[PDB]
């Protein structure tokens, strides 16, 4: 893997080629990623190649904040995953919300490493 | 004497030089199950000739494949042959379509051994039920579980699958949740209960347009329905008039439900009062699903009362996103402290705070407390309660699974977990962790934990 | 993401041809259980090999085979590797001798993993035990359960296993059943339990000559291990006096036990009505053996009173031979109509004749009964009964399972009963026919039933 | 000639060469034999050659009675099994009693179909 906390982050939140940003695509990518046991209650996965995220955590299309936090430059194409159920245990069913807006990473080693999370909770 | 072999492949595609190993295993294991592996078409006369010479078959799973109204067809006919013994069968997310419930028709004619269908996530339409309630019907088909889910239905399915329930007794669950049966659809389903002779176990309604009407219908079948255990209507407006509607039926006597969801149904404090009354006068009740619900914590007030009292015996309580703030805390310190039958609680994305959180922490830390799995995700948690945090998870000795997902903690609060966490005297198993940021030093220490304690899973 | 495999072999000679087939399973099941196979020391160096390959390995069990201290050196070999993730290791009856307790000894100390040991039915001697406790006190070692019935252990490995105990705070089972250690073995492990800090759930000492007077030192146990959900004392002479002592211990409301086993104790109903107290404070006691304790219709009645009392949670009681008589049928049968929480009664083995029989079908016939499995054999039941037991099976929809062995039921008896059974309004699912007579002409009226029900299972 | 009723007879009640006759023996051969899901309560084997277990049935190696009950006119070498435990649920412990006696069972056919397990209860 290519250093690991970087390879963990594009696990959790990168999908190059999305086919699908629906409720069907969710629940599918969720599941081919491991974040399903337990259900993971929000996730968001970021498309298009991979240079344009690693950018970020730099100054062409990142932008520092606070804890190494950035805040990109560009917009990005985007899909969050929202658990809509009774429990908290599996199966997982997620409600899908496609959007384009720039994404807040943290950055170690000039690899994001953190997806912030809450700012896809609401638009 | 015995050879049980089980197949379970889950979201990997095998390639032909894997499938080629594979196949001949699909020849003697009696569980086989092939979810999401890019199966097509194609290899379903592999699956279809090697399940033919399969003796033992009992559980056939072949879920989120794109199978398609033919690939479908081609396996059930390896299933077509009088030493076929399959009991559980899923066809969930395959690509069926209203063409596809011919097949499925006859299969379910021929085979009697076959008591649990799911065909949920196939664009079936009334057409498709319709075809398939005619294999139903057959006194040869003995299926007693039926899943539904997403399959494009509308009330005009609800007068076949009334008729369905109507005339088979050993009839045990139908989940038909994801589908706009709406008021009419669903009185229907309804009628069709009452007057069935079935000893229906779990009934699923999530998301079917079920309104407040409806639960007059309902209090009569949960009223009769004795062998009635489960019951899911979640996602449904029923508000606080359907909650009182549908009281009197759950405090009846004959009824033991033991699990109900009614999570996201618009009900308020007030309902809330009306299900108090049914929990402490029915110890059956074992699980309760509120998350979603504007409750408040004058609501989260009415149930810790209730929870202290006797009569009240639920196992699991989840009041996700339930309206709470850190000051009804304090009341449910005291049903840890005090309560000795929860052993389940989810207050997941509800503000409480670090001042919610210590107190929670309190009665958790008592003597005797019982809790084994708590949901903090999301509950506006900082470093600063990872002290009482940390202290509780030595107190108290019940805690197996803890989840704090989505908090901003930090390296600071995180070590102080670790810290606890590492002792022997810690029992807890798993600790979810989802969307925190720490750095790479705190990684490096949490994969040690992870390599001195086995014990413990640390997700994410 | 998920490829999970296993493999389940019971009571087969394989063959070198077949082994060979099921040798590169071995490399990638999580759990393999090849049960009295016929392994021997060279299949064992075939099993090594495949073993140290198999990362996914998680479950390894190789009961009753001639493995001896050569072959289990062989095998756990296999386990050697620095990938190995073992969590369940059973070696019960496999001729392991003290002299190879060195090699287990040795491999403990080297796999956190392994959280299970079964090690039964295999002569160690107290000095193999001590060996083994060696490892077992390594740090390393993260033994949580631990099964060492008819091990040939005498009092003097108590106090080793008391040393472990001690220094283990997540120990969970200790099994030594059948196993002589006596008085004085029992009372230095209670010693060691009463101030050891794990949080044990299982203890299970029956036939290891537990006396009345070491219940003072159980109680004690009980009274204070709020994690105590287990207690099995079977076949011990405690005596209505050890009941007495041990019902104090009991009664605290600190202890939740789940489970208490004290079959054949010599009790009576003068301790049964001690033990009466105990249920009917108690919710949490679900499980109660009492079989072959000579309680009579008096014990009989003591329960059903208790039983019939709210705060009784029973679920299961198991008062096979306890020399109950028609008399106290008509008490079990008030119990049938009305208890809430009973599902299942072994009331195998006392002559309850055709009329105790048809006193009880009256209770289970009402509406709203909730018993799931019943035991009726050897209970003097006839050709009688079996008009009553024909129409309950009809009329009660909560039974599973019947248990109608060694009653002489004819014929005539049995026909009433296939009538019933043959009915979809008949959710049973097993019928056990032991040792009962019936023609040829019935042979085959059964066997055409389980053609045409394959629901319904009936045994032999 | 083994048929079917004759054949189940002999799978739960014939065991030609004991090799040992204790609990231990028990406790093997019912679970080999598939007796033990449930525990079933008692249970006896006939020892030594089938041949002389097939001749009860017809005047041979036992006079012809009731039902086609019928007494062998010879002792057998017999194990009976005994259900020892606290539960109806397996594992199934057995406590093995051993003896030479006359067996009783019922023919049909000429083949014995059914053996009589309740003069097998007391020693």
């Amino acid at each position: 893997q290519d250093n690991s906390r970087y390879t963990h982050f594009l696990t959790q939140h990168y999908d190059a080629k999305p086919q699908g940003r629906d409720d069907r695509y969710c629940e599918s990518i969720m599941r081919r990623r491991g974040l399903t046991s337990p259900c993971k209650d929000i996730n968001t996965f970021i498309h298009g190649n991979k240079r344009s995220i690693k950018a970020i955590c730099e100054n062409k299309n990142g932008n520092p904040h606070r804890e190494n936090l950035r805040i990109s430059k560009s917009s990005f194409q985007v899909t969050t995953c929202k658990l809509h159920g009774g429990s908290p245990w599996p199966p997982c069913q997620y409600r899908a919300t496609a959007g384009f807006r720039n994404v807040v990473v943290a950055c170690e080693n000039g690899l994001p490493v953190h997806l912030d999370q809450s700012i896809f909770r609401r638009p | 004497s015995l050879d049980i072999q089980s197949l379970d492949i889950q979201c990997e595609e095998l390639s032909d030089a894997r499938w080629a190993e594979l196949l001949p295993l699909l020849q003697q294991c009696q569980v086989v199950r092939l979810d999401d592996c890019g199966l097509t078409e194609a290899r379903c006369k592999d699956i279809s000739s090697a399940l033919r010479v399969n003796p033992a078959l009992a559980e056939l799973n072949l879920r989120s494949n794109e199978l398609g109204d033919v690939g479908v067809h081609c396996v059930l006919q390896g299933l077509q042959t009088p030493s076929c013994k399959i009991q559980k069968l899923s066809l969930q997310n395959c690509c069926l379509t209203g063409a596809g419930c011919g097949v499925l028709s006859s299969t379910l004619r021929t085979l009697p051994t076959l008591q649990e269908l799911h065909l949920s996530d196939n664009l079936l339409g009334d057409a498709g039920l319709q075809l398939l309630c005619e294999g139903l019907l057959d006194p040869q088909c003995r299926l007693e579980k039926l899943q539904l889910e997403y399959c494009s239905l509308s009330a005009a399915s609800c007068e076949p699958l009334a008729s369905v329930l109507r005339a088979k007794p050993d009839f045990k669950e139908l989940t038909v949740s994801n589908n706009d049966i709406n008021e009419a659809g669903v009185r229907v389903l309804c009628q069709g209960l009452k007057d069935s002779p079935c000893q229906l176990e779990a009934l699923k309604l999530e998301s079917c347009g079920v309104t407040s009407d409806n639960c007059r219908d309902l209090c009569g079948i949960v009223a009769s329905k004795a062998s009635l255990r489960e019951l899911a209507l979640g996602s449904n407006k029923l508000g606080d008039v359907g909650m009182a509607e549908l009281c009197p039926g759950l405090l009846h006597p004959s009824s033991r439900l033991r699990t109900l969801w009614i999570w996201e149904c618009g009900i308020t404090a007030k309902g809330c009062g009306d299900l108090c009354r049914v929990l402490r006068a029915k110890e059956s009740l074992k699980e309760l699903s509120l998350a979603g619900n504007e409750l408040g914590d004058e609501g989260a007030r009415l149930l810790c009362e209730t929870l202290l009292e006797p009569g009240c015996q639920l196992e699991s309580l989840w009041v996700k996103s339930c309206s709470f703030t850190a000051a009804c805390c304090s009341h449910f310190s005291s049903v840890l402290a005090q309560n000795r039958f929860l052993l389940e609680l989810q207050i997941s994305n509800n503000r409480l705070e670090d001042a919610g959180v210590r107190e929670l922490c309190q009665g958790l830390g008592q003597p005797g407390s019982v809790l084994r799995v708590l949901w903090l995700a999301d509950c506006d948690v900082s470093d600063s309660s990872c002290s009482s945090l940390a202290a509780t998870l030595l107190a108290n000795h019940s805690l197996r699974e803890l989840d704090l997902s989505n908090n901003c903690l930090g390296d600071a609060g995180i070590l102080q977990l670790v810290e606890s966490v590492r002792q022997p005297g810690c029992l807890l198993e798993q600790l979810v962790l989802y969307d925190i940021y720490w750095s790479e030093e705190m990684e490096d220490r949490l994969q040690a934990l992870e390599k001195d304690k086995p014990s413990l899973r640390v997700i994410s």
